[PDB]
């Protein structure tokens, strides 16, 4: 008979996939029953059938996790690479901690900046920076935040900088928050699923099941708009090509089409958007530039990009929408230039295809039909990334799809916990809960709070950010405890104050000038992920010290090692001291991570890490305690802010996940009472809602939007009730979502002004005469139907913005601008303004930009379903699935170059080259653009010089070092290359 | 062997001495692969190898997404990709390939080693390796070119329909893992029902020739497909149209055997009765009188 | 047999017809017995017999704590005690004895019955009793004197590394039971790591010759020891120093066979060609002309 | 292949060692699933891995409890 079932007596552990943001549930199996004498060893992993999002499924990455956990390249011991050396030397943990602490203290004492030139205390350290792990837990994230800021660091970023930064920069100004608005299962309720600016079937496969459910079982139309015919296109009803970097033209064309054909949800637009608000008379746009442009500083004076004010100081309105200055009429005028012919001429999209897309999207302007957009990097990684997203968000507002089940903007997050690290503020000028570090111009607490607490711009609005002081003081109480009091302004001056944003491109420009001494790379592989790899390696080579914390060997940890063409360096010429510290992976700790739908999910430990590997919190603690002890006995610069930071854990060298998660949730530090004299919480208890946070020092929380995640009722992130009473796919009992378990953001907009559902078959909330109740937690207060209170409660005007006032760097309305490296060498809409006029481009990088005469083809980089960045190539199962590096080109380009399918080729740019196998296919076709034939060369990003897949080249060897004008997110999706037979 | 007492077919076993099969009152099971919902992620390849404790070599890219390029002793299922414009517009047809678990398996029919291949009452066709001699007859007998020899032990291996999971009540590893639900599993009766419902939906979307692939030529299969273009199965990387056991194999394993048996028996009789009837042919039968 | 398809070695099986082993991608496991933490409680003897459904006889005390006095068909592991002053002060060295699950097992090499002894991909060496003929060759082939014959059925038995528990994900019975944690279990890779960490601690306490017992002569073992005195393994009740398969056994089971084969073939050829070449030796080859 | 795992469908009961004061946790296994028609009979006992003091371990006394529970010398009837 068959072999016996191999898991019958194994230990079963629940955990979550460590790769993308879908957050699939896992059931891991270990050899051993937990007895102390048996050392657990995971030997099989499969899906959790009860998880509502994945329902047992796992894509090739999740399904192959065993080979990552047990990779031959797992790190085992602390290792050190000496200056000019070509080998690693194993050292003890104590040696690593002491050496690192000594290096850090010497650098901090030499370069710490206590006061700026204007005499303000700024307590900042800029000569050592850090990259944080979006693949690690929220608890690791908070410890990292405390570690970095208490030391005064401002060059602190996580993957968000090179990923969804543009989304936050655009969706927050448009809707009030930067997060994905709905959730995975909810996609099944859509009538139209739009995959543009993303490739969900390859980048979020298990989550994509719900788009297939919408298509197959809800009769939805699936549309894919991409320069390549992808695996998502394989199952699409409609496929339309588009040239990389032209989305704003295509989307603005859709806006023009909707307005011209009156295919909008008029009542939704009139009441829920700022369509009726009047704009200042001095606002204008002409020939590619908005009013207020300063050509020398290459920035805009945004004074004119604002509303006209009435006698009470609120925005003036014209409910009839006839006034020439209302947002609605100005929007109509702005997009009038984007005709179908213009779309075809710039995007290359045939008019017949564009028409099909317009018609289908237009069909969802009906109140009971919705479109949901699924996007990611195809839109974010451009110099106009934030504006790409602005245009789509505007479309969803015109169609009345925000706040609707089956609608919304599903900005699909990347790393398993990039959402959590963004929430916790591991970005240069951020603090947890979307709070902001003080700028150096804000000399006192009062000035700081006033700058961050917005005044309402229309009467009768929730304007919830008015509560900023309560969140800030509570954060300070969590950080400093008894040391933070009213008398010393809650420790205000201990936080580092910024003079500017220290984004990664800027910081590496500084590194190249010799201004950076050390760098930490915690679960981040910049040699593989940063743009212009040859320059990146050159920059890192100038560092005096580097500390890598990871569960795997990474290209960054071995940047000093010669790997032939893949990494042609001379170890003897690189003086950097490199420390490589072995950490745990997802399966070796308990903790929480936030998925794309804002679900904070708890997971449990399945085995101990291999060799001497330690968990991330232990590694930080080891370095931190060694460093603070040096300060205790030697003194030094910036002693007080460092020593005042709390590290209140039962075992200081081993902070536990539950301790940190509870800190994030928050506590009542004194008994708390409501206005009627009723006790809401007792001293020492966990808080149940951020509504209970106060600005008087009686409450603490290190992440206010997480209050409710772990209460006196227990760890809500561990909830496993998959009940869906409404049938809409909303499972309030599984895990816990922020804010306050609201699964669909902006849900008040799922109903009209009288509280009646736009679609009676999709009711999310309803009015019972005294409060809002329903199938989801209301993302609203208790304003009765008919009142002026808007549904976008984080907006000072309570509306979705069609006109983004003074929030965007390059304009209150999106506008087409070509990529820095463009195949046309001009912009057909306005030749006088070719690329984004507010883009920052350092002189050194401008010299490394190519032109179409030498690099005629559009280069773009993307993913394949089988691999996750340069991480999975360390796992055998995935290496077997896609073993060797390739690039994709059309049959037309291959024929012109004499390249046969499977032949070896050399793809190059102004910055470098890679060699690979050519995948010649009709899935890539040239487009007719502005009278030329434009070809695209596709470059997947999964291979490199470490791993078990066949050795290859870092794709970023080709990419330009320039980014979005708002977030400085690199333009990895549209540049120029050349190709030759190899 | 035969511990489960539900073996309905056994290789190289005379028809008058059938295998133990008293416990045959069990519903037939089946896997249904709806290629119209497949996204070619290869999760099934990974889940299969992980569950089955096998790993193929790290291969090469020769111009296509397909990898490994073929089924092997270490790869029991592989995704096969096809780009075509045969139907009026560009289509990317992706199909999961592996054992079809035929009701009338050609591998079992061609196999010369007793018990090397068996068929369970529930429809699973499996290899009992202790009896495999590595002749490879099953590779030619299979209408779908599925069996693969392992050079390291001279035995064939293929998809077992996760017999080790199904036997104790759990669905196969690839079935469970499929991100989009392109792969379904259950009793064959209800999988046929799901297949027809899916075909109806595809027809409603404009695929007038959508259909279920459950070939009558091999008695139906326990791994079936829902195809957008059932009138052109070759489009899906060579899936056979109207597959059946080859006529030469049927004759070789069929009538040739008893015919040869009769010749042998008849020849032995003839020669024996001949010797006895006429007697030896010695130098002189004449001076013996 | 071979249902698990992960048999990497099989007794009395020709090298050109290897056993079924396609499912060989599995981590090797190992038991680590740290004698420096052992308290000689015998819990392992009791747990082993309880789990395995075996009971030895009630023996006798002949002056030592050791009991049973030796491994037997009914006692698969026994604690061996040694009192010594060889290192400068009185020491009581206590060692758990039983099968070492050698990477290159001498028992399997010496066994003349096909399939009577097998080695799994994870390192477990086990006896398949249906094929045992009771010759006892394995007792001499074993460098550690482990196999024991059961008089009641003429077959050998020994520690199975609780193959019935490990095969489904649970650690052995003796491992789990050990009161002080002297016995550890897990993948061999991590057990080697734990062993080296323990050796480092013993050296820090003054045992300069502490070390791991994982003999290279038999290819390493899947049951290893941490010894305070690795330079003197004999002190632990005769544990062999540098064990290896005996040279006489290697020759007997090795070169002697093909040599004999060549002689036989060559002899048969010679005799046959001789008879034919010269013809019979009858009384008169001369009056035939 | 190996003999099947003998406790797969046995009734599992938590108890404590009956001998010394360490108080080691036990997991006892009985033949029968608790149905009224099946008279339970303990046939194996091993440690409880989750117990904080014993963590699955049992000395020779605790590990041999089966032979005490089923001792040939168990008393069966009142005797005079
Ligand atoms: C006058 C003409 C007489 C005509 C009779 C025709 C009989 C055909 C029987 C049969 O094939 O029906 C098969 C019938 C159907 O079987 P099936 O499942 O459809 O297919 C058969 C198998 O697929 C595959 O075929 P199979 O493997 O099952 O073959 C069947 C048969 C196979 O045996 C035979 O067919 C005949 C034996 C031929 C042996 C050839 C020896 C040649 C080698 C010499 C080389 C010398 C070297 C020089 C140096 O084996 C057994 O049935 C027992 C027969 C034992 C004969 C023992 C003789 C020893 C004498 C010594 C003194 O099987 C039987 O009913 C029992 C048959 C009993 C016959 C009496
Ligand atoms: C001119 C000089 C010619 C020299 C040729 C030397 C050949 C050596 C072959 C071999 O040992 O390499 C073994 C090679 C390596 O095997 P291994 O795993 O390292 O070790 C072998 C086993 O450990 C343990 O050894 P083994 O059990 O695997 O022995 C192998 C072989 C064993 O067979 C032999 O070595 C020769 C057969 C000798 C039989 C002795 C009969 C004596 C009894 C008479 C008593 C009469 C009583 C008076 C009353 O059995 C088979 O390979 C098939 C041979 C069948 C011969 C059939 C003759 C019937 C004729 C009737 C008309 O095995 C083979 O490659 C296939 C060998 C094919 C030879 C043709
Ligand atoms: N398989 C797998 N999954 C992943 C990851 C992984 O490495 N592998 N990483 C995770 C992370 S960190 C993230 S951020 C996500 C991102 O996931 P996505 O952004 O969906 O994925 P990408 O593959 O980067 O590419 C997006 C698509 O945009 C197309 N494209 C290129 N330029 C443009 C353009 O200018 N306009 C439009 N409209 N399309 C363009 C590309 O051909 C590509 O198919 O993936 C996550 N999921
Ligand atoms: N050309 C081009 N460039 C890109 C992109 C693109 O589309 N094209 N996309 C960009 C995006 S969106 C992203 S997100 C980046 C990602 O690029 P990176 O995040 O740098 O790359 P990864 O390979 O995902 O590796 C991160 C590390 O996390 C480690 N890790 C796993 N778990 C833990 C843990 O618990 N602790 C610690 N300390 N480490 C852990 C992993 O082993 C891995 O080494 O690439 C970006 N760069
Ligand atoms: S990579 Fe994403 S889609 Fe795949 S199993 Fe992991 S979480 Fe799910
Ligand atoms: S797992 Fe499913 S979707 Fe993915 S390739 Fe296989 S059958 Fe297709
Ligand atoms: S597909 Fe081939 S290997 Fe599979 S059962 Fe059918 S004939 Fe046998
Ligand atoms: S290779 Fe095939 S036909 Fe030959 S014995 Fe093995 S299973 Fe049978
Ligand atoms: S049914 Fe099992 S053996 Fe067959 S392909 Fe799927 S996972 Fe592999
Ligand atoms: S159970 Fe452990 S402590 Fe007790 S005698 Fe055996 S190995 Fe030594
Ligand atoms: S110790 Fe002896 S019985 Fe055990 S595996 Fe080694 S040689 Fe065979
Ligand atoms: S006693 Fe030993 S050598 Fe003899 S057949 Fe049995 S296992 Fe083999
Ligand atoms: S591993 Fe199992 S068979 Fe071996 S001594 Fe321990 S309890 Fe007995
Ligand atoms: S198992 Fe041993 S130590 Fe534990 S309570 Fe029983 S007698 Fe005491
Ligand atoms: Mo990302």
């Amino acid at each position: 008979q068959a072999r016996n079932y191999k898991l019958l007596r194994a230990k079963e552990i629940r955990n979550t996939c460590t790769y993308c943001s879908v957050g699939c549930g896992l059931l891991m199996y270990s050899l051993g029953d937990g007895a102390k004498n048996a050392r657990e060893a995971i030997y099989h992993i499969e899906g959790d059938p009860d998880h509502p999002v994945s329902r047992g499924a796992l894509c090739p990455k999740g399904a192959g996790l065993l080979d990552y956990v047990n990779s031959e390249n797992r790190l085992r011991y602390p290792e050190y690479r000496a200056p000019g050396s070509d080998k690693w030397q194993r050292i003890s943990w104590e040696e690593a901690f002491s050496r690192i602490a000594k290096l850090m203290k010497a650098d901090r004492d030499a370069n710490f900046i206590e006061k700026n030139e204007q005499g303000v205390t700024v307590n900042r350290w800029l000569s050592t920076g850090m990259l944080c792990a979006s693949g690690a837990s929220n608890e690791t994230g908070m410890l990292t935040q405390k570690f970095a800021r208490s030391l005064g660091m401002l060059a602190v970023d996580n993957q968000a900088r090179v990923x969804h930064g543009p989304t936050v920069a655009s969706l927050a100004p448009t809707f009030g928050r930067g997060a994905m608005t709905n959730h995975w299962v909810d996609i099944k309720n859509a009538n139209v699923v739009m995959v543009m600016g993303g490739n969900a079937a390859e980048a979020h496969p298990v989550g994509f099941r719900w788009a297939m459910e919408a298509k197959n079982n809800n009769d939805a139309t699936l549309i894919v708009v991409d320069p390549r015919f992808t695996r998502t296109a394989s199952v699409a009803d409609i496929y339309a090509p588009i040239r990389s970097g032209t989305d704003i033209t295509f989307l603005s064309g859709v806006l023009r089409y909707l307005i011209e054909n009156n295919k909008i949800n008029a009542e939704y637009v009139k009441h829920y958007t700022n369509a009726s608000l009047l704009v200042r008379d001095d606002f204008a746009f002409e020939d590619g530039l908005f009013s207020g442009y300063d050509a020398e500083k290459r920035q805009y004076d945004k004074s004119s990009w604002n509303y006209q004010l009435d006698e009470n100081g609120y925005a003036k309105r014209d409910e009839t929408l006839t006034h020439p200055r209302c947002v609605w009429n100005l929007l109509k005028e702005h997009v009038s230039r984007y005709t179908p012919d213009v779309v075809e001429n710039i995007c290359g999209t045939p008019k017949a295809d564009f028409l099909k897309v317009c018609e289908v999207l237009a069909s969802t302007s009906a109140p009971d039909r919705t479109t949901t957009f699924l996007y990611a990097l195809g839109w974010t990684q451009h110099t106009v990334g934030a504006q790409n997203i602005r245009t789509m968000a505007m479309i969803q507002l015109l169609l009345g799809n925000m706040g609707m089940a089956g609608g919304g903007v599903n900005a699909l997050r990347g790393h398993s916990n990039i959402q959590g690290l963004t929430d916790l503020g591991l970005l240069s000028t951020s603090l947890p809960g979307y709070l902001t570090l003080p700028s150096e111009k804000q000399v006192d607490l009062q000035s700081y709070l006033e700058a961050n607490t917005p005044k309402a711009t229309l009467a009768d609005q929730v304007n919830y950010w008015s509560n900023y002081p309560k969140f800030f003081v509570s954060l300070m109480k969590s950080f400093y405890g008894d040391a933070a009091q009213k008398e010393n302004n809650w420790g205000y001056d201990w936080l580092p104050k910024w003079d500017q944003t220290y984004d990664v491109i800027k910081y590496f420009n500084m590194m190249d000038e010799g201004k950076v001494t050390g760098y930490f790379c915690q679960g981040f592989n910049p040699v593989a992920s940063f743009p212009d790899k040859n320059k990146v390696v050159s920059c890192l080579s100038k560092l005096k010290y580097m500390v890598v914390i990871d569960p795997l060997v990474t290209e960054t940890s071995t940047f000093w090692q010669n790997h032939g063409e893949s990494n042609d360096v001379d170890p003897a010429s690189i003086q950097t001291e490199v420390f490589r510290l072995p950490s745990t992976c997802f399966a070796e700790e308990d903790g929480s991570i936030a998925n794309s739908g804002r679900w904070l999910q708890w997971h449990w430990k399945g085995q101990d890490a291999p060799g001497e590997a330690r968990n991330d919190g232990e590694i930080l603690a080891g370095i931190y305690h060694h460093l603070r002890e040096l300060y205790q006995s030697e003194g030094g610069k910036g002693v007080e802010p460092l020593m005042k930071m709390s590290w209140n854990y039962k075992q200081p060298h081993e902070p536990q996940s539950d301790e940190v998660a509870k800190e994030n949730n928050g506590y009542a530090l004194e008994d708390l009472y409501d206005a009627n004299g009723v006790l809401i919480a007792k001293k020492g208890q966990l808080l149940s809602s951020f509504a209970h946070l106060r600005d008087d020092g009686t409450t603490a929380s290190s992440c206010w939007i997480y209050t409710g995640s772990w209460t006196e009722q227990g760890n809500q992130m561990a909830n496993r009730d998959n009940s869906d009473p409404s049938g809409l796919g909303n499972t309030l009992g599984w895990a816990w979502a922020w804010p306050l378990n609201r699964r669909v953001l902006y849900n008040r907009a799922s109903a009209d002004i009288n509280g009646k559902p736009w679609d009676p078959k999709r009711m999310l909330i309803q009015w019972n005469g005294s409060k809002w109740t329903g199938n989801d937690i209301p993302d609203f207060g208790n304003a009765a139907p008919g009142t002026p209170t808007g549904p976008f409660i984080m907006q000072p005007e309570g509306m979705g913005r069609l006109f983004a006032i003074n929030k965007m760097a390059e304009g209150p309305f999106p506008e087409h601008y070509e990529p820095i490296e463009t195949p046309l060498g001009t912009n057909p809409l306005h030749p006088n303004v070719v690329s984004n006029p507010v883009v920052r481009l350092y002189e050194q990088d401008a010299l490394r930009m190519g032109k179409k005469e030498q690099f005629p083809y559009v280069g773009t980089t993307y993913r394949l379903t089988e691999h996750f960045h340069t991480w999975t190539k360390h796992a055998l199962l995935n290496a077997i699935a896609q073993p060797e590096q390739f690039v994709e080109i059309s049959e037309t380009l291959a024929a012109a170059k004499g390249i046969n399918n499977g032949d070896r080729v050399t793809v190059s740019s102004k910055r470098g080259f890679i060699r690979a196998v050519a995948v010649v296919t009709r899935r890539l076709k040239p487009l007719n653009v502005n009278g030329q034939q434009v070809e695209t060369v596709g470059i997947p990003i999964h291979w490199g010089f470490e791993g078990v897949a066949r050795k290859g080249y870092i794709a970023n060897t080709l990419t330009p070092n320039v980014g979005d004008a708002n977030s400085q997110t690199p333009e990895y999706k549209a540049f120029l290359v050349n190709i030759e037979k190899a | 062997a035969m511990e489960t007492q539900d073996i309905i077919k056994r290789s190289a076993t005379n028809s008058i001495t059938p295998p133990s099969q008293v416990r045959d009152y069990k519903a037939e099971v089946a896997k249904l692969i709806d290629v119209s919902t497949c996204i070619g992620c290869k999760a099934c390849q990974v889940a299969c190898s992980e569950w089955n404790d096998i790993r193929d070599e790290v291969g090469h890219c020769v111009g296509v997404y397909d990898n490994p390029a073929d089924l092997s002793a270490k790869s029991w299922t592989v995704m096969r990709f096809s780009e075509t414009e045969q139907n009026g517009k560009l289509e990317w047809l992706i199909r999961k390939d592996g054992c079809m678990h035929c009701e009338d398996p050609g591998c079992l029919k061609a196999c010369p080693s007793a018990g090397a291949i068996i068929q369970y009452a529930n429809g699973i066709v499996d290899f009992q390796s202790e009896n495999c001699i590595g002749c490879g007859y099953c590779i030619a007998g299979c209408p779908f070119n599925i069996p693969r020899l392992n050079k390291e032990d001279n035995r064939v291996y293929k998809c077992t329909l996760c017999v080790d999971r199904v036997s104790v009540g759990q669905e196969p590893a690839c079935v469970k893992t499929c991100p989009t639900g392109a792969i379904h599993f259950g009793t064959k009766k209800e999988m046929l029902e799901l297949a027809e419902q899916r075909v109806a939906k595809l027809k409603a979307r404009g695929y007038e020739h959508a259909g279920v692939y459950n070939p009558e030529g091999v008695g139906g299969t326990h791994v079936m497909y829902v195809l957008h273009h059932a009138d052109q199965p070759e489009l899906y990387h060579g899936l056979p149209k109207d597959p059946k056991i080859d006529t030469s194999v049927s004759l070789w394993k069929g009538a040739l055997k008893p015919l040869a048996a009769a010749g042998f028996i008849a020849t032995f009789a003839g020669l024996i009765f001949h010797y006895i009837g006429i007697g030896p042919n010695k130098e002189v039968d004449d001076d013996e009188e």
